[PDB]
């Protein structure tokens, strides 16, 4: 209901996936929503985030041109379109909401995590 | 090393039910050590009710950061503002009791207040 719920993900090749995430029961707009990931061997990093009212969209350098974030208008749903996939995109992905830009510590409302394993 | 969450409690929390309060508390909570803070707000509610604000209405902080939250309800507060002849190290405050929404920035998981932004 109020909690974020992710879907999509799993095994993919060098290649396409679409992650989605909704917090339909949270009854006000989350200003920023976005996606973070923790790749095996590495600290969690922000991948993409987008503001609810035109205040900005942001991508990690390592995904520029490959991933595209989008959000439904005035419903708390956020999508990650992942193209041009590389093995290093293997990671647990997490939906996040209610924080600022790509700053992990500013987000306290998270989805459940979605494993994405990209093969050769 | 005092955590940011603990500093927030020291600077901003006094759960007890409430014209000298500010002068007395700014001095005693050791808030005037380095400079006079120009404003400082004390919140007269349970710690839990204050931490709860981090799951209430997501708003922009005055500086534009989006990890701020406004209490759904107004709260019992004391607003402390520099007045008269206040000059470091001799800080001086005017006390105003009020019932206002609080706006806090939240960080971490557990996601707790780390900065008091304003009362509105």
């Amino acid at each position: 209901q109020v909690q974020l719920v992710e879907s999509g993900g799993g095994l993919v090749q060098a290649g396409s996936l679409r992650l989605s995430c909704a917090a339909s029961g949270y009854p006000h707009p989350y200003l920023h929503m976005g996606w973070f990931r923790q790749a095996p061997g590495k600290e969690r990093e922000g991948v993409a985030a987008m503001d609810s009212g035109g205040g900005g969209t942001l991508y990690a350098d390592s995904v520029k041109g490959r991933f595209t974030i989008s959000r439904d208008k005035g419903k708390n749903t956020v999508y990650l379109q992942m193209d041009s996939l590389k093995p290093e995109d293997t990671a647990t992905y997490y939906c996040a909401a209610g924080g600022y830009q790509l700053r992990d510590r500013t987000y306290g409302h998270w989805g459940q995590g979605t494993q994405v394993t990209v093969s050769s | 090393k005092e955590t940011a969450a603990a500093k927030f409690e020291r600077q901003h929390m006094d759960s007890s039910t409430s014209s000298n309060y500010c002068n007395q508390m700014m001095k005693s909570r050791n808030l005037t050590k380095d400079r006079c803070k120009p404003v400082n707000t004390f919140v007269h509610e349970s710690l839990a009710d204050v931490q709860a604000v981090c799951s209430q209405k997501n708003v922009a902080c005055k500086n534009g950061q989006t990890n701020c939250y406004q209490s759904y309800s107004t709260m019992s507060i004391t607003d402390c503002r520099e007045t008269g002849s206040s000059k470091y190290p001799n800080c001086a405050y005017k006390t105003t009791q009020a019932n206002k929404h609080i706006i806090v920035a939240c960080e971490g998981n557990p996601y707790v207040p780390v900065h008091f932004d304003a009362s509105v």
